[PDB]
């Protein structure tokens, strides 16, 4: 007797402080004020279990050897719309995916969209950059819960479409 | 000829808390099996896996090993196909069953092909995964034995001569996948990857009579002393420390003709002895750390932990922790960096979560002697004596070479049950002495 139809492993990557844990906490526990959470969703009749990891820069502390050669099904690259430096590093985060990781699904998220008086990363430029790479783009707010659900749901749908 | 593939083994794996008062003989008997095709090919398969505090009711061994012995048109043994697989993941019986299915089927498809190793790999590859170390060897007229070797993942193949001097090593590989993560290549990844030669290690070697070929999954060789061979930006090549590996065979130097089982047993004993010491050290270190109540002493980093132990005279405990964290003392593939500040809670969450051990498998193969195998066929197929007897005029250099061949045959041992728990392996002579003596008198007369 199965408890789910699909198990998808999602990875959150990006500079420290952009809100990756808060996006995780908002999507799984609907809380806001912690680098792994689980949530099962339904999508086209299928029940999809999501295991979501915030890498949390643990690469800076240790190197590990996993038993699987397979990686995550999808990677969400997060930046902070109030921090141009966090956006500038996105190209480096994406190169670490392309250089090493088998046609993984990607999504680009600009978090903290509620801080509209501090928003300095132009979403038009971020959208066009993501479109040039075939990567969907969303602006989110973990604080306001805006587009948080839609981001993880859209990633899950894109993975289901490529299977 | 004979085709043997190990079966799925399921054992009750006691926790480290209950194995802590266990000697090595008891540990081996509870966890290991032997499969013996003949004097010259043997498999030891088992599990050293264990949780620190909980018993594993159904611990499925996710490795597989197999062999197909090939012959020439006269039925004389002249080669073999050997494969060992390591199912990735697991350790849920439903999930374990699916991983074992791919591990077992990958081994059997390699054995069942009648192709060279490159064509065979193309046929058996074209979302569960298994790594594989495998080889094929065959006698070629005018050329002798040639062996084709392939390794995909972190299994290991070592080739030795009849005096146990190392000749070659087919090293284990890890591929860097970014974010501080290394992964062993899998056979199924070899089918869904753009770059093939990065995941596959290939070697072709001349082999001599009496050479010893040892294949191991990481559950065995990873417990021995290991050595980093090379590390590029994308690739890590690993093997056993060759100076340490030779000291294992010091136990066999006076044996005229040790069975493959004897060779495999010596290596398994040493690997599991070290594994048993490691798991006892680990749970001892965790208890000594928790006894200090560092949370109530404002000790929040590993460096503060090490300094606390050095200042209180328990420098040995400090050095043990450093070895585990910074030198990967447990052979888990986890290495912390030395020039950073590491939170204690991150390490404690790591240490208390770690299992110890793994599925552990080794196969040992001896490259047969040409004359011995001609005699074996002459004894086993008396109906073909008219075809086989003329071949002795080209395989016998002297009556002394004949005598040496009959001496090796008299030492051969077989396990009629083929498979058994390791503490229940029963061996008997492959041949009766009256059979060999009658055969040797006939050939000496015909000479
Ligand atoms: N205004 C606002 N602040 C946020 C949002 N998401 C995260 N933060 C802030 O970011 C800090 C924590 O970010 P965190 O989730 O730990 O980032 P991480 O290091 O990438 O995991 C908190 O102090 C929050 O106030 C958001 O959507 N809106
Ligand atoms: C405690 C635990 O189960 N950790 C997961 C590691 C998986 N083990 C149990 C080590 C089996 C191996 O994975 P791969 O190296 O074949
Ligand atoms: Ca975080
Ligand atoms: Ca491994
Ligand atoms: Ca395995
Ligand atoms: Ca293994």
């Amino acid at each position: 007797m199965p408890e789910y139809d699909y198990l998808f492993k999602l990875l959150l990557i990006g500079d420290s402080g952009v809100g990756k844990s808060c996006l995780l906490l908002r999507f799984a526990d609907d809380t806001y004020t912690v680098d792994f959470k689980i949530r099962t969703i339904e999508l086209d009749g299928k029940t999809i279990k999501l295991q979501i990891w915030d890498t949390a820069g643990q690469e800076r502390f240790r190197t590990i050897t996993s038993t699987y050669y397979r990686g995550a099904h999808g990677i969400i690259v997060v930046y902070d719309v109030t921090d141009q430096e966090s956006y500038a590093n996105v190209k480096q985060w994406l190169q670490e995916i392309d250089r090493y990781a088998e046609n993984v699904n990607k999504l680009l998220v600009g978090n903290k969209s509620d801080l509209t008086t501090k928003k300095v990363v132009d979403n038009t430029t971020a959208k066009e950059f993501a479109d040039s790479l075939g990567i969907p783009f969303l602006e989110t707010s973990a604080k306001n819960a805006t587009n948080v659900e839609q981001a993880f749901m859209t990633m899950a749908a894109e993975i289901k479409k490529r299977m | 000829m004979d085709k043997i593939i190990t079966g799925k083994k399921i054992i009750f794996s006691q926790s480290v808390a209950k194995d802590q008062t266990k000697n090595l003989s008891s540990f081996l008997s509870e966890r290991f099996y032997s499969v013996n095709q003949s004097h010259n090919h043997s498999i030891i398969i088992g599990s050293s896996l264990s949780h620190q505090e909980n018993d594993i009711e159904h611990d499925t061994i996710l490795d597989t090993s197999g062999v197909l012995v090939t012959t020439d048109t006269n039925g004389i043994v002249n080669g073999a196909r050997v494969a060992i697989t390591d199912g990735l993941g697991g350790g849920d019986q439903e999930e374990d069953d699916e991983i074992y299915r791919v591990s077992h089927s990958s081994c059997e498809n390699f054995l069942n092909s009648d192709q060279n190793i490159d064509t065979t790999l193309s046929l058996i590859t074209q979302h569960t995964e298994a790594s594989m170390a495998a080889f094929i060897y065959q006698n070629h007229p005018g050329k002798g034995y040639i062996g084709e070797f392939a390794n995909i993942g972190d299994g290991l193949i070592i080739i030795l001569d009849k005096r146990f001097k190392i000749k070659h090593m087919v090293s284990a590989s890890h591929i860097y996948r970014g974010f501080g993560t290394w992964t062993p290549p899998s056979l199924q990844a070899l089918a869904t990857t753009a770059n093939k030669d990065a995941l596959l290690v290939r070697q072709t070697l001349k082999l001599a009579e009496g050479d010893i070929i040892i294949s191991m999954t990481d559950g065995v060789w990873g417990e021995l002393k290991t050595s980093l061979i090379a590390q590029t930006n994308d690739r890590r090549d690993i093997g056993v420390d060759k100076e340490y590996f030779k000291t294992l065979f010091d136990e066999l130097t006076d044996a005229p003709y040790p069975s493959s089982f004897d060779i495999a047993r010596i290596i398994t004993q040493r690997a599991m002895s070290r594994s048993l010491e490691r798991r006892k050290t680990l749970i001892k270190l965790i208890n000594e750390i928790e006894q200090q109540h560092f949370h109530e002493k404002s000790v929040k980093t590993i460096n503060e932990v090490l300094e606390y132990f050095i200042k209180t005279g328990h420098v040995e405990t400090a050095q043990t922790l450093k070895a585990i964290l910074f030198e990967d003392g447990l052979s888990d593939g986890i290495t912390y960096f030395e020039n950073i500040e590491i939170p204690l809670e991150m390490v404690m969450h790591d240490l208390k979560s770690r299992c110890v051990g793994d599925c552990s498998t080794i196969n040992v193969t001896r490259i047969p002697y040409h004359l011995d195998e001609l005699i074996r066929g002459f004894i086993n197929y008396p109906e073909k004596h008219q075809i086989l007897a003329p071949l002795f005029k080209a395989r016998v250099k002297s009556e002394a070479d004949l005598e040496e061949a009959f001496h090796r045959l008299s030492l051969e041992m077989v396990q009629p049950e083929i498979e058994s728990p390791i503490s229940e392996t029963h061996f008997e002579r492959a041949f009766k002495k009256e059979t060999l003596d009658k055969t040797q008198a006939v050939l000496t007369h015909y000479f």
